[PDB]
């Protein structure tokens, strides 16, 4: 979920 | 055979390429050295003191620089003569150039004779104290410990005036500093003023508005109750340290923990029994995680420290119960904590009252969820049965590290897997041979290498305790019906071994029943296996008499510097030129 | 019955000394869930508009319910990780606070609710409590006080002084010793109101409030997470008096990144925000400088950096400026755009660079021919003789 | 002349071992020998087992330690990575630098995959470009690794059973010899098979969909079974996408997931694990949580 490019 | 670089250094400390210019003043020492003393002083300095420079990594290095120019500049004749920009360098915003910019001050202030002292030094430090701008006051703070010892009884009032200043500033930010060197300042003044004038300072940055200076208090109290005789103790110290152990900001308390024993010491061997031992369950107890745990670390050296004459005493009465409360509490760093040291009141409590209290809490914590409490506790049962008895060892606590051999976190089944080899020894081999030798041989097989590599030596360590003849009957055997297992990470454990228990099977249990094995593998599918042979070989080699050298080993060794896969030709090789062979 | 002078001061006592320690999961008996949004719909559903009665049981009741030492922080180190990644740890026991803020908010915010109902009952020492508790639950607990905080600023040209002060005291700590704070950013916006509004003619402590503590505050590295709120405080500082311009300018150029990509980017767009302001009587002390760096963003190798510099070329203003100085500019401009761009594996910039230069003849064809002229003429000798 | 640098690789990477980079000097040199010995490979390295397969190492590298401490250690015992090495984590350097160190070195040992990340424009947004920067000064040890980059074969087969990538499967590949085919010696393109290999995800959804990614699609239990019917796969591996437990089966068994970066971006929690492929292509997973630091 960090930010789509992958949490 | 010239003198050009060096006079192109003194080209480039102006070049505007800040890279350059930061190299020129890294090396700024053998500029003054070429440069020549007697210039240094009044061509290099006179340019670094009229230069404002920008970029920091430059301007930490000068600084840095500066405070080795004791020699270059003249010596202490002239060491007066690196304040100037020093003292500008102490000014700068960012931190850790003026950090170091202090750090220099300070070594080159002992290089200062008392009569320049008290000319150009203190005045640097009178300057930067009254700055302005709060970072020079900040700095300041760092200045005085060094040379309050030899300026004159009247300078000494001066800067006790100027230092009680900076603990009175109106930032937070100086407060805090001057708080930091409270405890330093104080151990230079004479006794008289530790009493007189630092105590007050003491309690006032104890009572803060701000909390972040406050635990700063508490840190120079440690430092001040070194100084004052017991008797003052409990009248200049003791009101204040009590006060910040209750202090609303758990921070302020959290230090209290932190420095318990340390303050233990400082106070008295007495005074603690009086207040530290009340005060210290205060905080076993304190409402926030951090705090208690914080007190359990603590614990066992409290007690090893408590009067000679009493100490079984409280431990039992006072401290005891609060920690049956711990080992049962709900934040796993508070449990982790105390049980990596709770052991060590073991041989304070007597082989009695060690089973009686204490070893229920030891399996308490040798099967909680936490792989820490668990993992903290395991490593330090090498002691116990040096209260308890082996027996009592064997009965009461055998069961369960016979059962975290083999959990789940395999840190923690290493933790037991080195543990062993004492086991062994103390429980005997007899015992070690019926019941507990089948674990021995099952890391051996492991999932995780790391508990396979741990098992492989932890053997070595066995046959030192049992002698060759044991291994040869209850080892060697299991170590090499393994080198018919399909997979090779397994099948490869049994060279491994073999590399180990040859260091202690003497020449001969190792040419009849390892040798054989080691070569009769050189003939695997996996090369890994095969290189492995080979690097073996190099490694029971010397251990091997000439004879069987060179009849079973380099014949075998060659069909293999002969073999596909570039490893093992590499490892074969290196395996020929060690040994001689070649 | 018809005296409240006394219901409520001792309904407030109710809720006051309250505490309910919501971190056992034990004795659901509310009670106070009401006593407090009753104390509300009490005083802003017009069932009021006569509670000025000398009483500061509210403000005691608040600084209770509010004033602890905040707890230790659940978020890790910091060298390896970034903020703008932090879990939030959301405050239990918030139904609970969410209100006692709710009220005191609803409270001297309401009219004909004095300012002397709290002139010496609100004192620094209560703004400072206050103050720290901008730290931790997600906004929700930032944001209120957020708010709080600034209306008790505008309000009390008394705590004027100290709530700026202490504000600075905060960042200098974020800055220069811990670099670690969470609501830097809610303060900023605080902050942002202020500025816009100072006295016309500048005092001159704002002006330290600028060089001194705002600016340096791009110099931090978690810089992410409140640069937007940030920019706005050097714009803002910026329209309140255009001569802060050149420092200002001068400082973000000083300061610029050199190993952070990220931040780069930030400063060039926070450096547009500035210029698409700029004054041209300024821009001209800067200009060189200043796109003597854009000169090397464009020629920079991290394609978000070249980019976002690049598109400064689709700023009417900017351009504006750009041509009635193009004299000077364009020469420092080109090596760079012009620059051999058959060297890269962005098969973009290439093409964004092309477009700049086009925007550039349209502009001053004269000058932009005559600095082709110069360049090839030189580059053609570095390519002569340095070939021996 | 031959232990005039075997004996040297030997020592960088002790060197990256105890955590210390390799200096700019050394960084082009190891490339380079890298280069040429990543030519040779095809885009479908063929690699007998038995080995031990590993996913997403992120820079994490302590958490690539463990891993070892797990595995065992090249080149006792051989490996095979899927890609993203460098990315998120804050001792990228160190841990691609080391990597390659080995592959140049035990040249059999251990096999490297490229991965979404191993392209410019993703390090440069995602850190591994920084990181360099904060490191070396420069930024040409970034172009010194990216380039080395396009070398690192597509994909890998394990005994020719079973197939290795470390996204999925695309629409413009069907055979084997289909990715033998591209040309991979280029930049991660955005869209296109290579791009796909290393992007693609495995979906509930069924029948190509559009990856909420950007980039792959999202290939369905019909096609993985498909493929694998066809060139005669047993299974597909890969690892591309965080799976909290480590490794995930999904599309019957057909085609399996294994992330290596335990506790993810430091942020994450999830267990990490590694898959082992014995003499005879037996399945065990070794799951295994982040290094204690
Ligand atoms: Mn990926
Ligand atoms: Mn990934």
């Amino acid at each position: 979920x960090l930010x789509r490019x992958x949490x | 055979d010239s003198l050009y670089p060096i006079a192109v250094l003194i080209d480039e400390l102006r070049n505007e390429d800040v890279q350059l210019r930061l190299n020129s003043i890294k090396k700024l020492s053998t500029i003054a050295l070429a440069l020549g003393v007697e210039r240094t002083r009044s061509e290099l300095l006179p340019f670094l003191t009229d230069t404002i420079y920008d970029e920091d990594e430059v301007l930490l290095a000068l600084a840095e620089q500066l405070g080795t120019f004791t020699t270059l500049v003249g010596g202490p004749e002239y060491v007066h003569c690196l304040l100037p920009p020093l003292e500008s360098l102490a000014t700068v915003e960012e931190t850790v150039v003026r950090d170091k910019a202090v750090e220099s001050l300070r070594a080159i202030s002992h290089e200062h004779s008392p009569s320049d002292l008290e000319a150009h030094f203190v005045p640097l430090v009178k300057r930067l104290a009254g700055g302005d701008w709060f970072t020079s006051r900040t700095s300041a703070c760092g200045l005085f410990s060094v040379c309050y010892p030899r300026v004159s009884s009247a300078v000494k009032a001066e800067l006790r005036q100027y230092f009680r200043n900076l603990c009175s500033d109106d930032t937070p930010m100086v407060r805090r500093a001057a708080a930091s060197k409270l405890g330093e300042f104080a151990k230079v003044l004479e006794l008289d003023n530790v009493k007189s004038e630092i105590i007050p300072m003491f309690s006032n940055l104890a009572s803060d508005e701000q909390d972040s200076v406050r635990l700063l208090a508490v840190e120079a109290c440690v430092n001040i109750a070194q100084l004052l005789p017991q008797e003052d103790l409990e009248a200049l110290v003791m009101p204040t340290l009590r006060q910040a152990a209750e202090d609303k900001s758990w921070r302020v308390r959290y230090m209290v923990a932190d420095k318990f024993t340390e303050l233990q010491k400082a106070v008295g061997p007495e005074i603690t029994k009086t207040d530290l031992v009340p005060a210290f369950q205060n905080l076993m107890k304190d409402c926030e995680a951090e705090v208690r745990a914080a007190a359990s670390h603590k614990v066992k050296e409290f007690c090893e420290n408590l009067s000679a004459d009493c100490r079984e005493n409280v431990i039992m009465s006072q401290i005891l119960p609060c920690i049956k409360e711990l080992v049962s509490d709900a934040n796993q760093h508070v449990k982790s904590a105390l049980a990596s040291v709770i052991m060590g009141l073991s041989p304070i409590l007597g082989k009695d009252n060690t089973i009686e209290h204490l070893l229920p809490l030891f399996l308490a914590q040798l099967k909680d969820e936490c792989p820490e409490v668990r993992l903290n506790i395991i490593s330090n049962l090498d002691c116990v049965n040096e209260v308890i008895g082996i027996r009592q060892l064997s009965q009461s606590l055998l069961p369960a590290i016979v059962e975290l051999a083999e959990d789940a976190k395999w840190r923690v089944r290493l933790a037991i897997i080195e543990y062993m080899p004492l086991l062994a020894g103390q429980l005997g081999v007899e015992f070690f041979d019926e019941k507990l030798n089948s674990l021995c041989m099952a890391w051996l097989v492991d999932h995780v290498y790391a508990i396979r590599e741990a098992a492989t030596s932890n053997l070595k360590k066995l046959v030192e305790k049992f002698g060759k003849e044991w291994a040869h009957a209850t080892i060697i055997p299991k170590v090499l019906a393994m080198s018919g297992d399909p997979n090779y990470l397994h099948r490869m454990t049994t060279l491994f071994c073999i590399n180990v228990l040859s260091e202690v099977c003497g020449q001969d249990i190792t040419t009849k029943h390892m040798l054989p094995t080691v070569l009769r593998m050189a003939g695997d599918p996996v090369a890994n296996v095969r290189f492995n042979v080979a690097k073996s070989l190099q490694k029971i080699g010397p251990i091997l008499d000439n004879s069987t050298l060179q009849s079973e080993v380099k014949p075998i060794l060659e069909k293999l510097t002969q073999d596909q896969d570039v490893d093992v030709k590499y490892f074969a090789q290196e395996a020929l030129t060690v040994l001689s062979l070649a | 019955q018809e005296k409240l002078f006394i219901q409520k001061l001792r309904q407030c006592c109710v809720l006051f000394d309250f505490v309910s320690d919501p971190l056992s999961d034990l004795k659901w008996k509310e009670v106070k869930r009401a006593a407090l949004s009753e104390m509300v719909e009490y005083i802003t559903h017009n069932r009021n508009v006569i509670t000025e009665p000398i009483y500061p049981e509210v403000v005691h009741m608040f600084a209770v319910n509010m004033f602890r030492t905040l707890p230790p922080s659940s978020n890790p180190t910091g060298a390896e990780f970034d903020p703008e990644e932090d879990e939030p740890t959301l405050e239990a026991a918030w139904p609970h606070l969410q209100l006692v803020y709710e009220f005191f908010l609803r409270f001297l915010e309401s009219p004909d609710f004095q300012p002397n109902i709290a002139k010496k009952y609100i004192d620094q020492k209560f703004v400072l409590q206050l103050l720290e508790l901008f730290d931790s639950e997600d906004p929700r607990e930032r944001d209120f006080l957020k708010t709080t905080l600034h209306r008790i600023y505008g309000k009390f040209l008394g705590l004027r002084a100290y709530i700026r002060k202490q504000i600075n005291n905060i960042f200098y700590r974020f800055i220069y010793e811990t670099e670690h704070h969470n609501g830097i950013a809610e303060l900023l916006e605080i902050l942002g109101s202020i500025i816009n509004g100072f006295a016309l003619p500048l005092k001159e402590e704002h002006k330290i409030f600028l060089l001194k503590v705002l600016l340096p505050l791009h110099k931090v590295k978690s810089l992410s997470v409140y640069h937007p709120q940030l920019a706005y405080c050097v714009v803002q500082f910026l329209e309140k008096d255009s001569t802060l311009t050149e420092p200002v300018v001068m400082a973000l150029l000083k300061y610029w990144p050199k190993t952070h990509s990220p931040k780069e980017v930030m400063f060039l767009n926070e450096l547009e925000e500035i210029l698409d302001v700029i004054e041209p009587s300024e821009f001209v002390k800067i200009m060189e400088p200043l796109f003597r760096q854009l000169a090397k963003c464009v020629s920079s190798p991290h394609f978000q950096v070249a980019e976002r510099a690049l598109y400064y070329w689709n700023n009417e203003y900017i351009m504006s400026l750009i041509s009635d100085n193009a004299a000077k500019i364009l020469p420092i401009m080109f090596p760079s755009l012009y620059r051999n761009s058959k060297t890269h594996w962005n098969k973009t910039i290439h093409g964004l660079i092309y477009n700049a230069l086009k925007l550039f003849m349209e502009m001053n064809q004269k000058l932009f021919d005559d600095c082709t002229q110069q360049f090839k003429a030189e580059k053609l000798k570095e390519k002569l003789k340095m070939k021996e | 002349d031959e232990k005039v640098f075997t004996k040297e690789l030997d020592q960088w990477i002790e060197q990256l071992n105890e955590c210390k980079q390799l200096s700019e000097s050394q960084v082009k040199s190891l490339c380079e020998k890298a280069k040429e010995i990543l030519t040779k490979e095809s885009n479908v390295q063929e690699v007998r087992c038995p080995v031990t397969v590993c996913g997403d190492v992120h820079g994490q590298f302590h958490d690539l330690m463990e891993l070892f401490r797990i595995g065992g250690k090249s080149p006792d015992t051989n490996y095979l990575f899927m890609g993203d090495y460098v990315d998120r984590g804050y001792y990228s350097v160190e841990t691609v630098t080391l990597l390659v160190a080995l592959k140049v070195r035990y040249r059999e040992r251990i096999t490297i995959l490229r991965g979404n990340h191993e392209s410019r424009q993703i390090t440069q947004v995602y850190g591994f470009y920084d990181e360099c920067l904060r490191k070396y000064g420069n930024a040409n040890v970034w172009k010194y690794f990216t380039d080395l980059f396009d070398y690192l074969p597509l994909t890998a087969l394990v005994d020719g059973q079973i197939f290795c990538l470390h996204g999925g499967l695309s629409p413009s590949i069907d055979t084997l010899d289909h990715i033998r085919a591209l040309d991979r010696l280029q930049e991660v393109p955005h869209e296109g098979p290579m791009c796909d290999l290393l992007w693609s995800d495995p979906d509930d959804r069924g029948g190509w969909g559009i990856s909420p990614r950007g980039a792959g699609y999202t290939f369905g239990q019909d096609i993985s079974e498909t493929f694998n019917h066809a060139n005669g796969l047993t299974l597909v591996s890969r690892a591309h996408q965080l799976v909290m437990e480590g490794y995930n089966w999904c599309h019957d068994r057909n085609v399996v997931t294994i992330f290596s970066a335990p506790n993810y971006c430091y942020r994450c929690g999830n267990q990490a694990a590694i898959m082992e492929l014995d003499d005879t292509l037996k399945y065990s997973f070794l799951q295994f949580d982040p290094a204690p630091r």
